């Protein structure tokens, strides 16, 4: 069928629920200190 | 010499529409069909395709030629010489016989420690029935099914991981293409009318 | 000597739709048999079908052409020679009987530490029956029921587990597989036709 | 000898449609009795039926024949003799009078540690009713009300326990079987047309 | 002797449509009144029904037999005598004059620690109107309401506690039943009819 | 003597369909007047009513029987004389006049600890016209508007709090009751007829 | 004298629906206007409704009764007079011309601790136009524009405090009161048809 | 003198529905112009209209008239003296031009420390066209358009905050008015007759 | 001299509707062309606008004109001079061909520590073909397609900042500007009407 | 000299209707080509077209004009001689041939501290096709096929990092360029019209 | 209108979203302990 | 109306919501220690 | 009515709101340690 | 019926609502120290 290009990230494009899975990811990767 | 071909109606017979977000009365397929085929057969250097669909409008416009020079006086350059409806010996029916939404989808999505990139496809698919028909007779004296498939891809990649203590770097970028159903209906038209065409010089005809 | 066989409607009786994504008005089978069917006779060497779908086109070309060359002015050579509308001994009827979506559905998924794989299956059931009639008499000669099973399938498999202390490693692999309902309805119309032929050939007919 | 049945149409006389995700125009049974029918009286070796639904296909159709050689023309070995439409004594009036859906429903399902495994059922019901009509008098000679349960179940198994610290196995098999309602409509108007024959047979017809 | 009767319509006045999940186009009650009141006057020993709906069917089968064997050539066995079309003295009207969706709903469901049970219960209500006319006055001879209800119940228990420290167990039976409205539709039906005979009888008729 | 009254038609002029979940084509009130109001004037000892309503049925019904009995070849005992239709003095004319969904709904729920019980109530409002309609001149006799309340109330309780340390009791009794709208509508077709029989009465009339 | 008057359709040309939760098809005014006025100007002492919507009814009735009684056959007493249709001098066309949905709505609601309470009002209107036509020339004598407010209140009340430390007292206590439309309709055309009446008084006519 | 004018139909046509939640049939605008302008025409004092828009009930109850007292057999008092339909010079033609939802919303809303207040305001606008029309020649005499706009607001205060440690005190005060629509198309109307009036005045006519 | 024009019908062809939650059926642009053209033609001191749009209500008081005075009892004054239907020697046909929701968004939002504010604009496009046709000859003297821009802008401004320890301050202003539809329609058919006058005038014509 | 061209429709086959939010009943492109084409016919100086879209209302105003001067009254300026409709030798027939939506979309957004952006686009494609027809023969003289992309992009631009300890700096900007598809079908209508023009051109005719 | 009887409890009987605040409010009221 | 089974638990039979309250409520009972 | 098989878990088969509670309960009887 | 591929996470594929019980379960089974 029809495909249409929509992003993934709330910020600029427009999925809000994505966000809050993709913070928590990112911050249990998050390797960094200080 | 070319053969003269009468393209009446090659109706959407698929009874698909399209599904979501699409309008329920969105079809899946154009129905413009007659159009498409009307051009296959005209491109094709060896029809010359008669109206028929618009032949209305063509007898409403021979009627309104034939009131305008009946009484003599249209000046002699410009009144139109009405010959008669040009006749086709074979006529071409036919239709879009299916459509069938993601026969074959697929997609493979990997992601590291941040950066991500995923591919998907879908594959459509459309058949058009063609039959050549024997005007004299109404005997129908070939038909083909011909299918085209219609691949949708995606691809899309992404970073969302930290470059700093308190940083962090988003980034997306994505691409997609669908076929458009309009270009693979044209191929299959125009496959089924080169199919028609060979079949009709490889018994007798043409 | 093959058989003319005229095919007039082949109509889908099965009264379905197909759900939710589908729009509300797409049918769950192609509304395309008598172009199926019509086709399954003509590549079986057994018949030879007349139009009878797409009649009234014939008959105003059939208009047109005795129209055009009822004056005897037409060039010899491209007048076309109307015998009559050739006709047919037997008939073919039918419908498509019925549509069943998800007779038998399943699917087994396992997924150990991170590494998960599934499996899915659909079938569909789609029925056509098919009469051949005796014209003469309008007595049924012969009626079939072909069914045929529609398989649907889809494997994927994806991994979400760590390989680091804070690396996460997501994949995904996915493929499906929707077998076209028109590719079966084309293969049950198919099996009928060749059950129909026997018949007819297995007690005198034909 | 076999008795001329004329079965005209066998209305779905329900009233019913599928209910949600399914298409609101998708009615719960197949619009296509008078096929299952007539089917049904013809595997019934003692009935011919005559087509009574496609008449009109079958008019044109002589209608055609009858032009094709009343000029004395036509190859007098492919011409069709036209005798008269054969007649029925008697006449199958129906309808499916009544679809229910979920009449029992049910399901038991249980879950250990883990471990669990569930069962689901549900029973539609169909109803026909099958009229032997006296084409003479118009009398209605029997009339039959068959109803035919639709078994739909499910059985689904699954694991989510851990089998080390930190080591998640999931795990499902499912199962799921729906009863055609085109198989089960065919089967109600089968033993419609058995008690039928046995009326028939049981009080001086047939 | 058996009264002649004649059913022409049995219609569904009642307007009700069933609500969601179910479509919004299938109705509460079967359409198929009119064969279900047929079936409950010929099932009752006093009435001998009279075709009157497939009354077009009927009248184009004695045109194709009148047609048959108007030329005198058919075979003297297997013509038809058409006496005429045998007409009633009464004719019964009639409607689906309301159904009630949820007249007396209920339930109780108790639940101790981990281990409870419920049971739910609704009353829908089908009234019948039922008319003898006399068809030489067209005077209402007798007319009667019947109520049915419908039941459907429903009955589950269900565990949810734990057994041991860290396990635990869960499990569920159900049952359902809703009671088919066709069933209750035929029960009304056959009820009416009941009280119009016994009602012809008490006064006069029959 | 007894009044023949002919009712034609009593119109769910009201408007109305029923709100969510109900479906969007059900409406309020039942199609089913003119069976409730002529079941009410048989059952009031005062009318005779005629059918009209259905009449197409019943001079198709009289047409057949003219038919049957025109050649005198009908055996003498089963012949039904048509006397001519019997012709009604008055006419009641109505409607629904109007259906209110909540013209009063209420509730009161208490709840101490645990322990808790609810109260709730809804009143529709049903409106129906009824004319005695004079059939001579056309002048309208009489025309009575009459209402009735249709109550819908649910009471339940429920208990929800602990026994024990860790040992929750769950507990629900529920139970509701919709008054049927076509007993309701039945009812204010009663008094709408009580009353046109007084008024008759009160001025002349009857 | 009382006068003749003629009422033939009242028509809701308010456009408007209700709108969720209630169905879409479920007008916000009854589309029985013409017999709330015709009981209207009926009640009022000044006027004599004639049927005129119903007369096709009327009409029917009238060729019963003059095809049973035209053979001089019926029995002398219960032969039916009929005289000529009573005409009207004056007519009274109208409509509903609008309904605003909450043109003032409103609510104050307080809760100090635990205990609260709060009232609503909503105000719809519905305006009636009710022309007095004049039929022997065809001028509207007086046309009016009535308008009527619909108060539809609700009244609630509640308590969800703590009476000891851990003990919840709950309680609810809710009133509604939606006036009827019919209701409101009928008032509203009932101030029309006394401002008719006056006005036809103050200038000439009644 | 006062002029005859035939207002015909004043159509809707700004083709505009109301949002939800109001039903998707639910027009923005009453259907019910040519009974406002009716209204406005007769209202001014200037013009005398003519019914044309309910003149098939015109001439049908001038049938009924006329078949009254053709047999000069009518009460000489109650007979109704039919002149002739009076005829308009002029024609006021026109239409609901255009409804525009929200051509200016606003709102202020401030809230401090619990207390809090806002004002909401839409402006709905609303133009109609209104023609005279020349009947002799039917040129166009005059054409206004009227635009009206349609205020709506809405007032609503509350407070939310703590009164004592533990004691919080909620209240909220609510007012909306939303200006009808049909009092807002009546007033367009008028002013576009009053600009019709002084056009008329202002060249020639009136 | 001022130039007869005949506007029949200027059609909305763009085959839009307005978007969510506006109703499906409430279209994008009024109807209600040829009433805004009408009145552009007319306001233009060019032109003289034959009614055309209404002509069988004019055409039916003319019948009502022509039967109240072909007796010649009209009073003398009163009777209306019919001369004959004007004619108009230009025809000014068209359409909106069409609209665009969006062509162009757009906003600027910024916020500050609570203080914050942001714009907001989006442009449609509606464009307009107007064609001036010869009535003698048929052909199309002039075409012009006249796009106008429909700006709707919105511009926000609040605070939500905290203005001591525990006092929290909000406020909000708001306000909204839809350009109307029909006010841009109107302004696109008069720069249409302005091109047309000009053309005309610059090439032999007006 | 100028050719006469008669385009009397030129349909939109591509059967396809908007997205959501967008109506179910909006279409994706104009039902306005036959006006865009007219107009590109007219705007190309190569061609004169005659009315046939509106050739109804040409028909009227004629019989008007012949009416109104066949008694030879008209004042004998402003009487119009009517020539006789001229006609066309050639005849564009056509149509919207399909519509893709998103044949290509696409957009990268990266998004560092704060600080973010992205762009997005999408590709429409609508193609056309243009027929030539010779109106003596009925012979497609010419047929092209010409798709025009339609893009619709959008760049946004974001701020949400912290600019103090406590203090939130939000910031957007955002922009959105939708191609007008009334603008794209009538560049491509405007492309097929010079590809018609060259074709005809270079191949004798023209 | 028409009334249907529901349960309250999400355990027999359907409503899932009541059983938060249901507990939670036999919890706020449980005045056993040991 | 039509009563069809459907099972409470989101464990074997759809409804999800019902397993959060199902399992705080099972929590809220469970006196096994150990 | 039809049946249709579907997943009970988010993991390989569609309903993500079972997850929450599937992983909850998986863990109120995880009786692992180390 | 028709079968149509969807994405399991919601990174890369579109249901947002699967992502909250992934990373759950993957940190469920994070035996990863350091």
């Amino acid at each position: 069928g029809t495909m249409t290009f929509q992003f993934r990230n709330p910020n600029f494009g427009g999925n809000p629920n994505n966000g809050a899975f993709l913070l928590n990811s990112a911050q249990a990767q998050n390797s960094y200190k200080d | 010499g070319k053969i003269f071909v009468s393209v009446y109606n090659i109706q959407d017979e698929t009874g698909q529409f399209k599904p979501y977000p699409a309008s329920n009365f969105s079809t899946a397929v154009p129905q413009s069909a007659t159009a498409m085929l009307v051009t296959a057969l005209k491109d094709s250097r060896w029809f010359i395709p008669l109206e028929r669909q618009g032949l209305q409008n063509l007898l409403n416009e021979r009627k309104i030629i034939r009131a305008a020079q009946e009484n003599g006086t249209v000046a002699i350059n410009n009144r139109i010489p009405l010959q008669s409806l040009t006749a086709a010996n074979i006529m071409v029916e036919g239709s879009i016989i299916g459509y069938e939404s993601n026969v074959k989808s697929g997609g493979v999505g990997a992601r590291y420690f941040g950066i991500g990139a995923d591919t998907q496809y879908q594959l459509d698919q459309i058949a058009v029935n063609l039959r050549v028909v024997n005007v004299s007779t109404g005997e129908i004296l070939s038909s083909v099914n011909t299918s085209k498939t219609i691949l949708s891809y995606e691809v899309q990649a992404g970073v969302f991981r930290f470059i700093d203590y308190q940083r962090l770097l988003e980034g997306e970028v994505g691409y997609t293409s669908n076929e458009p159903v309009m270009l693979c209906l044209m191929s299959a038209i125009e496959t089924g009318v080169i199919f028609l065409i060979n079949d009709g010089i490889d018994r007798g005809l043409w």
